[PDB]
């Protein structure tokens, strides 16, 4: 096999992709210019772990019994504890969405941020060897696509909220007149507004994709340069580090979720 | 990197699995832990 | 070749820049975070969910750039 | 580059993040779940005692 | 060719230099509002609003700084 | 010719060192602001008065470099 | 080429230094006005007008800079 | 060619502005986690606990810095 | 031509590193007066006098870096 | 030729760096060691073993700077 | 043509540098002086003989790089 | 020829920041034992013992960045 | 020939550097150094011996800085 260090690096870095002109997978030395190539690796794994984390909620939500629970119901009655004191202590309103779209949001961005502590080699050598194809990265959120579109999503809820809670006033009000109050600021106040309302999202997914993707980038670097005696000491303390960042990373987009969508409600 | 219409389809499956998991998922475990709650508050009551 | 090595150091000032700006504006809010949980223990889950609403504006604005700089190095190449 | 050279050190990576995750991450984990149904026995017992 | 790539380096100065002011500014702020809080619980809600009311301010330049970086790598590149 | 791309940059440099400045001035003085309305929370309006007062001087400055960055960038080159 | 651009780069760099020289120095200053009058609140008279002694010298030595910026842009330029 | 100097050029300015960063940021919340273990000395563990969890945020930015900066230095030529 | 254009460079850069230095050590140095002032308002004229004495060791160094920049542009350039 | 010119200025500027870095931060945690063990001399192992453990993070990121510094102008020279 | 230029230039930088680190050390040295005259005003005449003193040697290491300036610009030419 | 420009101009740059790094953190580690000094005499040798505990590692970086900048100077050029 | 002026250049900055670094460093050591005095004006020799035993150890490492940009200056030019 010829792997220059550098070439093995660069196409651990490549995607495996669907040209819906066609229905052919993109191959990774020729990129086609369209923006219907859709990433199929982040999908699968994507959906995978979404059903996965329905799955074991379901199988509990239908059997619970408030007598003593069992062991793997109490691991489940602690994770609704967590999100729902959260979501109680940051969030006062009487709506009926934030309370799963919160759970929805902690629990898949870190069974997503999950897969990126498996060895970086494992999966990718099972789809090039095994099933033929020509590529595999298996970490969803390391992907920018997937990331913002959870923070598209939860812009889209921004606007819905600010809207129905306050309307044909508040909205046009909080726009115009804010910061500087006088009309004559209508012009700065409106650029300002919309620039920190813009803010809100982008941030929320360019924070998650960019700790992410160099989180894999460092797995990727320490596999790729370094020789197999030596790959585990600089590879253990990154891996230890990253657990406490997988799960930094999924409560901080929970609860931003939970503070942006209570400050535009009330 | 390269902005796809993988934002879509990730668009897509984020609001039906916060439509299954608010209907499905959450309603009936905090039906059950709340109902714990209660008979413990009424246990306090006792005394 | 020549264009790409100038789009290398436009990023470094990108990531550079706002590495600072976000490790010591976390910094200077976590250390007040610290001292306030020294001063009342008790109160050190109310100002834990202080801080991490604080701490959501004060690296919103270094993310921007950080973001940009991972497009310009991987996508403008 | 000898692309089984990286198998091989990865391999030996994760064995010993596994053993740190076992000893550090599991106990205070379980220790969490049997506090909870510790406090929970002791909150149905009291409570349907009284 | 080179106003091109000249332009990309001028984008990374702007928005570099307001990810330091905004991360900075907020993190000053917000400590004095995360020491407050932890001092006087009871009027988290009161210092809170007041924190929001100042944070507008810290924003507004960085705010002009990060968007026209956006419109000059983006519309004129 | 280069000219056109040393406007943007002269601009980029005189607009980002504006928005350090506004922004970490403004935070500074609305941090000891803060503390002042912890201690004295009936006091929050005259604070809040003189913080207004004060605020206009530490903008002035960085208003001027952020116009003029605007006319280098939009009406010069 | 260079007589313009270099001339509008030296504007930059002396607005620049002075927007973060003036708003800096004031925003100190300003903190201390504040908690000053947050602990004497019969005495904001007084101690404003203390402050606009020492803000004149402050804001005095970056006026100097701005002005001749000016010159430089407009007048040279 | 001039590409591989300017490259590891690129790196460099990565690497010492994340050394700035993490470094700072770490010193200013360590020292005020050490007061507050003087402070406290039976809440050692409590503190040292908030202090690891602030302490993943501060080191994640310049982290992100760090591995983009390896990647130019060795892995892009 | 380049040599006289550049001057105008050397004393933009003279002058706004000395007004940054100037701005800053005066607005620290008038910071403590005011402080003074809040906690002794009977003391005002003394300490004011002293913070006379000490701002002219202050500017004595930047304003010799003032005046070489503006020799600089009126009698070199 | 030029690239060995250029690789010991990307060693020197990236060491430069990694040494304000490391020797301010250890200076900040450090001043706050010292004032807790003069408040109160009894605690100085207990102040000191903390301090070990802290200013283990601070020097963990300077010295992957210092160690590619180091690599860049010994190994690629 | 050039290197009487850069002659100029390198006077520029170095007596920029050096009008920073007076002011700054003055007016850091002078608060904490500000400070001790306003709690014990019957102490200043010996407080105001230390900081002469302390002051002296703040200044001396920026005052021979001010005169190797002057060297520079008048002297070397 | 140029090697010997480039090769004093990076010693300068890394023995310059490495003056920077450690005058600043010995700088704010001795002002905090002098304030230790003055709140507690008879403990200074205790206090000085662990002063240059904590000034070996403030100088342990720097001091490379020194040995560095000598061996690039007296050894490379 | 370019040599002379280039290490004109790079004493200019190797001075300037050590010029912020040993003001601001003693100014930071003095101020603690003058509120001690005011705090225990019957200690100020003791004080004062301390003060200078520090005051070595801030300016060690720019003094050498001085003396061999000096020495560039002087005799490698």
């Amino acid at each position: 096999e010829n792997m220059t260090p550098q070439d093995y690096i660069g196409h651990h870095l490549n995607n495996l992709q669907l040209d819906l002109r066609t229905f052919s997978l993109v191959d990774p030395q020729n990129p086609p210019a369209t923006f219907w190539t859709i990433n199929i690796d982040s999908m699968f794994f994507s959906v995978v772990l979404g059903l996965l984390f329905l799955v074991l909620f379901r199988s509990v939500a239908k059997k619970a019994t408030s007598g003593v629970p069992g062991k793997f119901q109490t691991a489940i009655e602690l994770v609704i504890g967590f999100v729902n004191g959260s979501v109680k202590d940051m969030y006062h309103g009487k709506s009926k969405l934030i309370a799963p779209l919160a759970l929805t949001i902690f629990v898949w961005v870190f069974l997503m941020n999950l897969m990126d502590l498996l060895p970086i080699d494992l999966l990718p050598y099972i789809a090039e060897h095994v099933l033929g194809l020509p590529a595999l990265r298996v970490v969803p959120s390391a992907d920018v696509n997937v990331t913002l579109s959870m923070a598209l999503g939860v812009f889209i809820l921004i606007l819905f909220y600010s809207i129905k809670m306050k309307g044909i006033g508040g909205f046009t009000k909080e726009l115009t007149l804010q910061p500087f109050n006088h009309w004559a600021f209508i012009p700065v106040n409106l650029i300002l507004e919309g620039v920190s309302l813009l803010s809100k999202p982008v941030s929320l997914g360019l924070r998650l994709f960019g700790n992410m993707y160099a989180g894999e980038l460092i797995f990727i670097l320490i596999a790729g340069l370094l020789p197999w005696w030596s790959q585990w000491i600089l590879n253990v303390p990154w891996a230890i580090f990253h657990i406490l960042i997988i799960t930094l990373q999924a409560f901080i987009f929970m609860v931003l979720t939970i503070v942006y969508l209570s400050m535009a409600s009330e | 990197m390269n902005l796809n219409a993988t934002i879509l389809g990730q668009a897509i499956a984020f609001v039906l699995f916060v439509l299954f998991c608010m209907k499905y998922v959450w309603p009936p475990l905090m039906a059950a832990i709340e109902k714990r709650q209660k008979e413990i508050a009424d246990g306090l009551a006792s005394a | 070749n020549l264009n790409m090595d100038l789009l290398y150091m436009a990023a470094a000032v990108m990531m550079g820049l706002a590495a600072i700006g976000a490790a010591i504006g976390i910094g200077i809010l976590g250390g007040k975070f610290l001292e306030g949980a020294a001063r009342q223990p008790d109160l050190i889950p109310l100002l834990r969910t202080q801080f991490f609403i604080v701490m959501g504006l004060v690296d919103a604005i270094p993310m921007i750039a950080v973001g940009l700089g991972l497009y310009v190095m991987f996508a403008v190449a």
